[PDB]
């Protein structure tokens, strides 16, 4: 009984990190070796645990989390970070066990022209709590009178779409972000 | 009208090599990638991979790397497949496909294939 | 892979009968399955995107249901035009995957 692995890193179509998918891996025996040993992720940091010691480890409930960034913030996916990713679209707690595995995908996600598809939320009220999404579309501050459900002057709408093309220096370029979190059902 | 184009036939021998173009006329051909499909004769269709006309990365199937490689030239619009070291299970009709949308890959313009027999 | 399955390999129908081609996926591919037509000889041509979206110059009697591991394409009356091998296929996973085909005969 092979964990579902194969099924959150093939995905045609990655969501978007404010509406960040969520799947429950469960009841398997997961090979971490093969995810390790691929040499097509740029990064494969893994906090709270080793990753040549994964395959020997049995966890309770193992999440993946899958969302495309931009690539200069491939960064803020870590314990502790900050930005626009990690404030209003997906914050990391501390205390993370579990890791994040991000490579390039200009290949997929990028057209001539822009790939509006995938939208980061830029403004909210406060910080996000950790492993919290918000996918209300809701317009933000109205400083002065309310936006009264119009956008205009000084009331903003909160999703901002990326721009993603293939003549984009690296740090513009898509990355496809899956984030495995940890704790007994999924054994090595 | 909106096509793709394939080369002719090809009848070569075991361990040659043989160059199927497959040339895109009526659309922007950087938009749109380029996917390629091989048939075996009375088997189903049976996916290589795609090459990307905007970045110009190869991708392969699970058996198809190796002797398969995909190539393409922007400027006169058409895409390429090289089958080195051909072996006499290579006998089969081989089409180039093209991309409905980015995200939405159904293969909504075909070619008209090539009957590769090998003997 | 995501291995997709017809059943059955060839179906007999009546011209003028309702038609149902079943494609069982070994995974959930969602809604992202396409269904092909290939006519003996020619090229194989697209049908339907997904369950809803149909191609351009196909015509309204072929129709698409189902969603997740179940996909029938369900041609409403059968003409001596619709005689193919039909291939379903998806585009949730990479690599993309096509079934064994359906030899439609009347
Ligand atoms: C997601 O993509 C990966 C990479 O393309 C897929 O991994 C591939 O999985 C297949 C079957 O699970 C492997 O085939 C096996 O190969 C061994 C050794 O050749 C053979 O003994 C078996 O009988 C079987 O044919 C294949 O090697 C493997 N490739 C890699 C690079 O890991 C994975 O299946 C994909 N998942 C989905 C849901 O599409």
């Amino acid at each position: 009984n092979l964990c579902p692995f194969g099924e959150v890193f093939n995905a045609t179509r990655f969501a978007s990190v404010y509406a960040w998918n969520r799947k429950r891996i469960s009841n398997c025996v997961a090979d971490y070796s093969v995810l390790y040993n691929s040499a097509s992720f740029s990064t494969f940091k893994c906090y709270g645990v080793s990753p040549t010691k994964l395959n020997d480890l049995c966890f309770t409930n193992v999440y993946a989390d899958s969302f495309v960034i931009r690539g200069d913030e491939v960064r803020q996916i870590a314990p502790g970070q900050t930005g626009k990713i990690a404030d209003y679209n997906y914050k990391l707690p501390d205390d993370f066990t579990g890791c994040v595995i991000a490579w390039n995908s200009n290949n997929l996600d990028s057209k001539v022209g822009g790939n509006y598809n995938y939208r980061y939320r830029l403004f909210r009220k406060s910080n996000l709590k950790p492993f919290e999404r918000d996918i209300s579309t809701e317009i933000y501050q109205a400083g002065s009178k309310p936006c009264n459900g119009v956008e205009g002057f000084n009331c903003y709408f909160p999703l901002q779409s990326y721009g993603f093309q293939p003549t984009n220096g690296v740090g513009y370029q898509p990355y496809r972000v899956v984030v495995l979190s940890f704790e007994a059902t999924v054994c090595g | 009208q909106v096509q793709l184009v394939q080369s002719g036939s090809a009848l070569k021998r075991p361990g040659a090599s043989v160059k199927l173009s497959c040339k895109a006329s009526g659309y922007t051909f950087i938009n749109y990638a380029i996917h390629w499909v091989r048939q075996a004769p009375g088997q189903g269709l049976q996916w290589m991979g795609w090459i990307n006309p905007n970045t110009g990365i190869p991708t392969y199937a699970q058996g198809f790397t190796g002797r398969f490689v995909f190539s393409l030239d922007t400027s006169v619009s058409t895409a390429y497949l090289q089958l080195s070291s051909l072996k006499i299970e290579d006998t089969a009709v081989y089409y180039c496909a093209r991309d409905q949308d980015l995200y939405e890959r159904a293969f909504d313009i075909w070619g008209q294939g090539t009957m590769v027999t090998v003997s | 892979d995501v291995v997709l399955t017809q059943s059955p390999a060839t179906l007999s129908v009546s011209p003028g009968e309702r038609a149902t081609l079943s494609c069982r996926a070994s995974h959930n591919v969602g809604t992202s399955l396409a269904w092909y037509q290939q006519k003996p000889g020619q090229a194989p041509r697209l049908l339907i995107h997904g369950v809803s979206t149909r191609a351009t110059g196909v015509p309204a009697r072929f129709s698409d249901s189902g969603s997740g591991t179940e996909f029938t394409l369900t041609i409403s009356s059968l003409q001596s035009e619709d005689l193919a091998v039909y291939y379903c296929q998806q585009y949730n996973y990479w690599p993309l995957t096509f079934g064994g085909g359906t030899k439609v005969e009347i």
